[PDB]
DNA sequence: GGGGTTTTGGGG
């Protein structure tokens, strides 16, 4: 017997059941009640407007707070558009709102079901669910669903697919522009497109943020926490704030209660967004011209063909790509790390005479090597995995065979006769060494060793 | 820079751990909100927070200036560091959260002075300094340094991968392990070529000074 | 404390 949000008895004591779409959601956070609360913003066919009139995108809601005794019995919302069904839920009015009440460890119960395809985490495991009315994720250990339900889910999910492409759900209301972040007394939302994901360690991201407004914000998010975020899409912040004390770089901080929603495809919003808001890099070019740059700047850029290919861990590449079943059997990977060292010491012998007959190299020092003009720099590089141990990876840029030719952007020469060449590579090479700075590379594998390939500096 | 902390420990990590070296404009004395005093004693600039460092030499005057009034109960209540000092030391940032890629930037105290007219007072919830952004980027350049030191010191004469194993790698099966390489006096797994003088301070440890009152 | 602040103190 479910209810509709706007028709639910605001009297009768007798608790009442929903199916509803989330638009809104914090993070299940502990109180020292020894209580987990959630709470989400919840909207159906009834209930969705203002009801002032259409100029009021402002879209109106219901509030959801779920309490628990576990923070496995509340829901983590990843997504906005999502739908959510409650069992059990008392109706109260809060300040002017339609606030549902729930206790998951009394008799309440709830289940998640996904407006999309796949939901966010059977959609990062690369997981093939073609069972539409199977939730993804309920409170208690069973979840039944009778066929009458079916109607009701699969007819809001036709809903929340029109509600979220004809309007924008997050209204200008219910958050903030970045430009205005340090006039905030405090709390404040945010609507932004993820520019750069930084593995900064081996628990934290970090999120390179960009909205309507202009501003460039930086802001750590966990990976455990948070494993959906990637670059280019397009979130909402629940809870943040504004560092100020950060004066290098414009930080946000997040509490344990703050959230990243991402929304569903057929979003209005995020799909406007997406387009709208384009990298700039000024934030980049600015801190190379500082001797110590507290920003990351990726140095590279790596061919469009690669570009949805994944990025594998220097440690797996090295100490597991012998030994782990799925690695041995791919040959190209996709990495980033950062340069301690260039070998060649000396820049002029980065390019070295070759011959193709006999497969050996050669100096160009004294003019004598005849061979092709080939580059033939070694990397010792380092990741953030690697950040602890004491070892260094050998990652080669050996142009003989077209391999990352061209990477420095600049063709091969005999760097003891082209000036101009050798300055354009000294710049090169302090750059890449530099603090902060790091390469978004793609590797090819041969005999044991990883190559640079398909990919160049942009700097 | 608003966070006095912050402020501090940076200006500490900016300077090889050198306390000689830090500016003696910061050497004044620092009045702070205290946050926790058990499990964990924590303290706050109003800002971050940090677990400071008492002496088995120190405590021992507070009880002397201070009778009966139990540290462990100074939850909540400002407290004034006369004299401190500021020592670096490696550790194992797994079990210590007050610290940060195996180092920690510690808060000795050896004079500490309760000031009851204070109340509720920080400016935000305060977040651990080890958390922060900019603070955990400034100790990803100290250790870069000194492993970019340590890097051209240890790898010399330009070993180059010869060309002909890579060219028609075809015929050729190799090893990923070729590709590693050693960067400094190897001593375990763990990198610890510093060139910092580290900290060697006897200090008193949160459990005791709660069975001792 | 529902627009909130635990400890598991790098999901909480």
């Amino acid at each position: 017997e479910y209810v509709e949000l706007a028709k639910a008895s605001l009297t009768s004591a007798q608790p009442q059941h929903f199916y509803a779409v989330v638009i809104d959601a914090t993070f299940p956070y502990k109180t020292n009640q020894e209580r987990y609360i959630c709470s989400l913003k919840i909207v159906d066919p009834t209930l969705y407007l203002k009801q002032q009139k259409g100029a009021g995108d402002a879209s109106d809601y219901a509030t959801l707070v779920l309490y628990a005794k576990r923070f496995e019995d509340l829901p983590i919302i990843h997504r906005a558009g999502d739908i959510i069904r409650v069992h059990r839920a008392t109706l109260r009015l809060y300040n002017g709102q339609r606030q549902f009440n729930a206790n998951v460890f009394y008799s309440s119960s709830w289940a998640l079901f996904s407006t999309d395809k796949r939901s966010v985490t059977q959609e990062i495991n690369n997981q093939d669910a073609v069972s539409d009315t199977t939730p993804f994720s309920f409170s208690s250990k069973h979840a039944t669903i009778e066929k009458n339900e079916i109607s009701i889910l699969q007819n809001l999910r036709k809903w929340a697919n029109q509600y979220f492409s004809s309007y924008s759900v997050i209204s200008s209301d219910m958050y903030t522009a970045l430009n205005k972040a340090q006039a905030q007394k405090g709390d404040f939302d945010v609507v932004a497109k993820i520019l750069q994901v930084h593995e900064l360690d081996e628990y934290t991201n970090e999120l390179k943020l960009k909205d309507a407004s202009g501003q460039v914000f930086y802001t750590l998010s966990l990976k455990l926490k948070f494993p959906h975020v990637r670059t280019g899409e397009v979130v909402r912040i629940r809870s943040a704030t504004y560092d100020e004390t950060s004066t290098q770089k414009k930080v946000l901080i997040l509490s344990h209660y703050s959230n990243i929603i991402t929304f569903i495809q057929s979003s209005k919003l995020a799909k406007e967004l997406r387009a709208k808001i384009q990298d700039d890099h000024s934030v980049e070019v600015a801190s190379l011209k500082k001797n110590v740059s507290l920003n990351a700047v990726v140095l590279t850029e790596v061919d469009k063909k690669h570009a949805a290919l994944p990025s594998t861990s220097l440690q797996d590449l090295f100490h597991h790509a012998d030994s782990d079943k799925e690695l041995q059997a791919q040959d190209t990977f996709r990495t980033q790390f950062y340069v301690t060292k260039i070998e060649p010491s000396d820049v002029k012998e980065w390019v070295k005479g070759y011959d193709r007959k006999t497969k050996k190299s050669s100096s160009l020092k004294g003019a004598s090597g005849k061979g092709d003009n080939i580059f033939q720099v070694q990397f010792l590089v380092k990741d953030a995995s690697t950040q602890l141990n004491n070892n260094t990876y050998r990652v080669l840029l050996y142009t003989q065979d077209g391999l990352g030719a061209n990477f420095f952007n600049v063709k091969a020469d005999n760097l003891h006769k082209n000036a101009d060449a050798r300055k354009k590579l000294e710049d090169s090479a302090e750059l890449l060494t530099k603090f902060n700075s790091y390469v978004d590379a793609v590797v090819e594998r041969r005999n044991g060793f990883y190559l640079i390939k398909d990919t160049k500096l942009i700097y | 820079q608003q966070s006095a902390f912050k402020q501090l420990y940076t200006e500490l990590f900016n300077n090889e751990g050198d306390f000689s070296k830090v500016s003696s404009n910061l050497k004044k004395p620092l009045k702070c909100y205290v946050k926790e005093s058990y499990p964990h004693f924590l303290v706050t600039d109003g800002y971050f927070f940090v677990a400071p460092y008492f002496t088995k030499e120190a405590v021992n005057e507070f009880h002397a200036k201070f009778p009966n009034v139990n540290i462990v109960d100074l939850t909540d209540k400002v407290i004034v560091i006369n004299n401190w000092s500021l020592e670096l030391r490696r550790v194992n940032s797994a079990e210590v959260f007050t610290s940060y890629a195996n180092l920690e930037a510690r808060l000795i105290v050896h004079s500490f002075k309760p000031n009851l007219q204070e109340r509720l007072n920080p400016t935000r919830y305060p977040v651990n300094l080890f958390r922060d952004d900019e603070f955990k980027t400034t100790i990803q350049h100290f250790r870069h340094t000194a492993l970019q030191a340590a890097i051209n010191k240890t790898v010399k004469g330009d070993n180059l991968v010869d060309i002909s194993k890579v060219a028609d790698a075809a015929g050729k099966k190799g090893k990923v392990d070729a590709g590693i390489v050693k960067a400094s006096a190897s001593k375990g797994d763990e990198f610890s070529d510093f060139s910092f003088k580290e900290g060697n301070t006897a200090t008193l440890k949160i459990a005791d000074i709660f069975v001792q009152e």
